[PDB]
């Protein structure tokens, strides 16, 4: 109160108010995961049909930064694709003025930063999208990294971004993700994600998926939908 | 309460009022129902009138000739995006020489739209959208409320008493895709005629229909030329 | 955590054997090598029987000057375990009653104290060995 | 004493600008602390790496960054904010060298980053930076050198400095050792650094609970002492 | 003046711009610095006394030059020191090089003054809250300004800066006669300083500069130590 | 302040103004006979979590053998008054349950009732 009306005032006890905010708004939104397989990084976000209405793969949460990076944005969406926006040119002008993809790391280190830059002046608020970047490179193995709304930005073995963070690490950290290939691992992340969003709130959903490393050959396009059927079944079969 | 007035402050609950409010902007207007067969890209608006002898208003917009788009929120700033689209599909045409598809223009209305809601200095579009257009991967339906979020609908109805259209769309959506042209036309006819209050029945002077379709551009239909699509509508039980 | 509850039963009597004919050095270094195994696994106990193993055997030994040294040099380990510490101590102390000479007692109770020094979990060993260091 | 404080810009009545101090206050919410030790002729940086969760890449979660060949540094506070002030540095130096022809003494890339910093402080267009940064550097003629600048743009040269949640004590530990004088070896620095944020803290300092960062005058490049050495520097300790 | 206290751009009731003078609180209460000019030069002084052993009191330097002929000290908020004789040298040399005579010292308070008053003239920019000393020696007679955060520039013969001021200046008007000579002045500024410096002059702990007929230079531990003891 | 070092009676009986931000108290209030003794009090001890737990868990009956150690990790910059609450919650997850704790899964979940949910 007071201090809570501006992001560039500190707060007496020494925090960025505004930046908390958001980061407790990213609480609100749709619960995303991501797995790093040993030849590779899995992504697998839960969404949330609003209405019967939006034809099926809509508003999709699932991006695609540059040819061999990922996006899984969990939070408010419209500042999500903004996010995108502004990595792709990062990544644009990246591999046209050094020649070669951006590193993953400095993919998030410049795209970090920037979100860190709207955490400091009063004219823009906070961005309200945490979201987890994934990339597989022969040269560079898998990396994954979140980048919350403050700004900070270190690599994952495994992650989750929305309502359910703590709920899914617990049964992401109860996995060995160090060995299994992703392969078989996302059959482990919609296996997961499943465990977490309790059906009697937030009724419907649906789940999209997304993988990079060697299966896919670098790149991070969706899960072919002939994997995904078992897998949903596979996850289906655990309800006991 | 105090963090109501901004779009760039955080409310305590992790909310930024602006939005939510710029969003109750799109009820404010009069309804329109979207929705999309698998031929055909159809959107009724239900046009007002601000006196007795007063032309009533205009709700559907002419984007392209392959994008059409349905008007439900401020009329300034309806006007601000339909100007936009236009401009960003003429280069389109003149750049690529191809119909710009309607998802690549829906990303950038948003893309538009968001600089609004996290820089001081405007105020969110109080205008919600319904895309209406046909690309080379089938005819579309997006919706943009004001927050900046687009989401791809089978069928949408945006506007003032707006959630009957929708509640008569979602129990008749799967038909929908099976659609002859006049069929889609008669169902989206009969979604704005249940918005209408129990006294207003579709008249030719406050309905707009326009279809696009596989071989039709962006043809708006109003007064005599809704009477062809009107023509045949069924007479709301009562 | 690890736990050597079978090794320190096995090497422990070994180590005794040797250690009596007078050659020491390999008995004692070897037993101190699996007590850094020990120590950093968390098994106070062994370590404990351990600890308390290589002060019973140098005692026996009559080896003075490595009992001296031995107590400075185990004690002040890394992250050496508590109880375990605490062990050693008592069963020095139990020792230190034992011990008649005097300059041998004076060295034996002046070392007993410094490793014990400020120490919560060896105070009151610590005031006996105070103590009889008055009484003496 | 919460004053005018709300601006940055409009002084407090007595003198005192509150955001400004605000801004340190903001420095240990990082909740950890690093301290560095000026040797005979080493420099060595300890901070604190609490990585919470089994999940976390442990590599990149590293508080030691490499400004240049020669000068390394430590962020104690935000980690956002501490992140643009390396990277800010790193232009900074760059600049240096490539403007005067030669590597940036370690004495004014803080003097520049501090300068950096006191703009913040006066236009009121950027929030304070909040986070204390540490150069270490062998500088030529001067040998080993360490400077802390601070949110407010106050830089010093320190013969030992440490900035976190427990500097009031870590300070005190090192005043307390920096009086004793002592030959300094480069064993000497690396084990006063353990032992003060050993001491304040109350830890054992497992080999993966600490960075350590080590400049020397013999070999001037920038080395964080891999977790093999801090074990063996540790035991070392011990005895 | 209560709620036109904080504005630098709205003239309180009274017609007091209260902004600047809290500034000038700031500098009331900073490091004590003393100036005297002796009638063959200028002698500065500053307290530079770190809160620890741990700092490296050679580090950070308050008394310093600009050109040649001309020199600071300061008593408020440092790191608002360092803008100014960036500002300060610049200015110094901007001048050299139109005119390529060493920089009259009125005209650089004229000009390092000019500077401090442009940031009390927008809101959104602090005032400089630290008052300089300006010492040089040009055209044959010593010369010691004053310029502060308000913009006004002062010719003081002998004043103080900093806590304890007002004690200072009546030990000046007391030990300050318009005839002595550096040699002496050296002696006189140090005493005034020792008015309110809370310990020893460790040779460490107190840094003064002298703007003699040759030019301004931060004197050596040494040198100070061989005044300071001395005096004591 | 008066009524400390104040005229009327000097009195013998003593005050423990605890507060929460030192930096803030005024200096007349930290004096030898106004109030002395700045007495930090950190979140609960390393080595305190076991004793806190200790002379806060033994209270409620649980057989079951405890891997406090884990608790302790489980529980990093918990409050204490947390610590407080986690035995406590895990008494109400032990009141579901059954009747009787055995099993240390009960302060895991425990652990992190008194700190997600008591974020």
């Amino acid at each position: 109160t007071g201090y809570d009306l501006s992001a560039s005032t500190f707060s007496p006890d020494g925090r960025v108010f505004q930046v908390e905010y958001a980061m407790k708004a990213v609480e609100n939104s749709s619960t995303a995961i991501g797995i790093r397989c040993k030849d590779g990084v899995v992504f697998g976000v839960e969404k949330l049909v609003l209405s019967k209405l939006y034809e099926e793969g809509s508003n999709k949460r699932l991006f695609n930064v540059d040819r061999h990076v990922g996006m899984a944005v969990a939070g408010l969406l419209a500042d999500a694709r903004s996010l995108a926006d502004i990595a792709r040119e990062e990544a644009s002008n990246f591999r046209s003025n050094f020649g070669y993809n951006i590193p993953l790391k400095h993919l998030a280190d410049r795209v970090a930063m920037y979100v860190h830059a709207y955490t400091l002046y009063s004219a823009v608020r906070p961005f309200g999208c945490s979201f987890m970047l994934g990339s597989y490179s022969v040269n560079d193995g898998a990396q994954l990294y979140m980048i919350d709304p403050s700004g900070v930005s270190y690599g994952y073995w495994g992650c989750a971004i929305g309502k359910a963070r703590q709920a899914a690490k617990t049964e992401i950290e109860k996995l060995q993700m160090k060995e299994m290939t992703c392969r078989d691992i996302v059959k482990e992340v919609a296996k997961i994600i499943y465990i977490v969003h309790d059906e009697v709130k937030d009724k419907a959903f649906e789940l999209e998926l997304s993988w990079v490393g060697e299966l896919t050959n670098g790149r991070h396009e969706i899960v072919p939908k002939d994997i995904r059927e078992e897998a949903e079944k596979y996850a289906k079969e655990s309800l006991k | 309460n105090q963090y109501d007035n901004d779009v760039t402050v955080w409310s305590p609950q992790g909310r930024i009022h602006q939005i939510e409010y710029a969003m109750e902007a799109v009820k404010q207007g009069s309804a329109t129902v979207g929705l999309k067969s698998k031929t055909h890209a159809v959107l009724v608006a239900l046009k007002r009138a601000q006196s007795e002898l007063a032309a009533h208003q205009k709700k559907i917009l002419h984007v392209d000739n392959h994008i059409g788009i349905s008007i439900a929120g401020l009329t300034a700033d309806a006007r601000l995006l339909c100007n936009f689209m236009r401009q960003e599909c003429l280069d389109s045409r003149f750049v690529f020489d191809r119909p710009l598809p309607v998802s690549r223009l829906v990303s950038l209305i948003g893309s538009k739209t968001q600089i609004p809601t996290q820089r001081y200095g405007r105020r969110p579009y109080g205008v919600g959208l319904l895309i209406a257009g046909y690309d080379d991967m089938g005819p579309h339906i997006f919706q943009t409320c004001p927050s900046a979020n687009y989401f791809d609908c089978r069928a949408m109805s945006i506007g003032a008493r707006s959630q009957s259209a929708r509640t008569y769309l979602e129990r008749h959506m799967s038909e929908f895709m099976e659609c002859n042209l006049n069929e889609l036309v008669k169902h989206g006819l009969r979604a704005l005629r249940e918005t209408l209050p129990a006294e207003q029945d579709l008249t030719t002077k406050n309905v707009s229909i326009g279809i696009v379709g596989k071989d039709l551009e962006f043809t708006i239909y109003d007064d005599d030329d809704v009477s062809p699509f009107l023509e045949g509508l069924e007479e709301r039980p009562q | 955590e690890v736990d050597y509850s079978a090794t320190v039963d096995q090497r422990l009597p070994e180590c005794a054997k040797l250690a009596k004919e007078g050659r020491l050095q390999e008995v004692i270094e070897t037993l101190l090598s699996l007590e850094k195994q020990t120590r950093t696994a968390s098994d106070m106990v062994s370590t404990s029987r351990i600890l308390v193993a290589v002060v019973k055997m140098c005692y026996e030994a009559k080896e003075w000057d490595l009992l001296n040294e031995n107590i400075m040099l185990l004690s002040k380990r890394r992250s050496q375990l508590k109880q375990a510490v605490a062990k050693m101590v008592q069963q020095c102390c139990t020792y230190v009653e034992e011990i008649t000479d005097l300059p041998i007692k004076l060295r034996l109770i002046d070392t007993l104290r410094m490793v014990t020094e400020g120490k919560i979990y060896v105070e009151i060993e610590r005031a006996r060995l105070t103590k009889t260091l008055a009484t003496i | 004493s919460a004053g005018f404080d709300r601006h940055i810009t409009i002084f407090s009545p007595e003198g005192r600008l509150y955001q400004v101090e605000y801004a340190f206050k903001a420095i240990n919410q990082g909740g950890l602390t690093s301290v560095a030790v000026r040797g005979k002729d080493c420099a060595v940086i300890v901070t604190q790496k609490k990585v919470p969760d089994k999940l976390l890449d442990s590599s990149t979660v590293t508080h030691l960054f490499k400004i240049t060949e020669n000068i390394g540094c430590v962020m104690t506070g935000m980690t956002a904010d501490s992140r643009s002030q390396v990277q800010r540095a790193r232009y900074e130096a760059a600049n240096w060298k490539y403007k005067y022809g030669y590597e940036i003494p370690v004495d004014m890339l803080c003097k520049r980053i501090a300068d950096i910093s006191q703009v913040y402080t006066q236009n009121a267009e950027m929030r304070p930076l909040g986070c204390c940064m540490i150069l270490i550097g062998i500088d030529e003629e001067q040998g080993p050198q360490v400077y802390k600048c601070d949110p407010a743009g106050y830089y010093c040269g320190f013969k030992a400095t440490a900035a976190g949640v427990k500097q009031t004590e870590s300070t005190s530990f090192l005043e307390k050792k920096v009086k004793k004088k002592f030959d300094w070896t480069f064993e000497q620095t690396v084990e006063t650094a353990i032992t003060c944020l050993s001491t304040v803290l109350s830890i054992d300092f497992k080999p993966s609970e600490i960075e350590v960062g080590v400049v020397t005058v013999e070999n001037p490049k920038f080395r964080i002492l891999t977790e093999a050495e801090i074990d063996a520097h540790l035991v070392a300790l011990a005895e | 003046e209560r709620g036109y206290s904080f504005s630098l751009t709205t003239f309180s009731p009274s017609g007091k711009l209260v902004q600047i003078e809290y500034a000038l609180a700031a500098v009331a209460g900073g490091a004590p610095s003393v100036g005297i000019k002796a009638a063959n030069g200028v002698v500065l002084a500053t307290e530079k006394k770190q809160k620890s052993i741990l700092y490296d009191e050679r580090s950070v330097h308050k008394v310093e030059p600009i050109t040649k002929h001309i020199g600071l000290v300061y008593s408020g908020m440092g790191p608002d020191y360092r803008v100014l004789v960036h500002r300060a040298r610049k200015l110094a040399q901007q001048y050299y090089l139109v005119y390529q005579e060493p920089i009259p010292t009125a005209q650089l308070v004229q000009r390092v003054a000019s500077v401090m008053q442009e940031y009390t003239q927008s809101g959104g920019v602090r005032p400089f809250g630290v008052s300089l000393l300006i010492c040089g020696w040009n055209e044959g007679r010593p010369y010691l300004f004053q310029s502060d955060p308000s913009g006004a520039y002062f010719a003081w013969k002998a004043t103080a800066m900093g806590k304890n001021y007002v004690n200072g200046k009546t030990f000046l008007e007391k030990r300050y006669n318009e005839d002595l000579e550096l040699e002496d002045a050296i002696h006189t500024a140090i005493l005034t300083l020792k008015e309110s410096f809370e310990g020893q002059m460790t040779e460490d702990n107190i840094e003064v500069g002298i703007c003699n007929e040759a030019g301004f230079r931060r004197l050596t531990p040494t040198e100070v130590k061989d005044y300071l003891a001395a005096i004591a | 302040l008066n009524q400390m070092d104040g005229f009327d009676t000097l009195h013998r009986v003593k005050m423990i103004m605890a507060t929460n931000r030192p930096d803030t108290l005024d200096p007349a209030l930290l004096r030898p006979g106004r109030l002395d003794r700045k007495i930090h009090i950190d979140l609960p001890n390393e080595q305190a979590r076991l004793d806190i737990l200790k002379i806060h868990a033994g209270p409620i009956t649980k057989h079951g053998e405890i891997d406090y150690e884990a608790i302790v990790k489980l529980s990093d910059g918990f409050n204490g008054a947390d610590l407080r609450n986690v035995c406590t919650e895990a008494g109400m997850f032990a009141i579901r349950a059954d009747h009787d704790f055995v099993v240390q899964e009960d302060f895991m979940k425990a652990v992190r009732k008194v700190a997600d949910s008591k974020k």
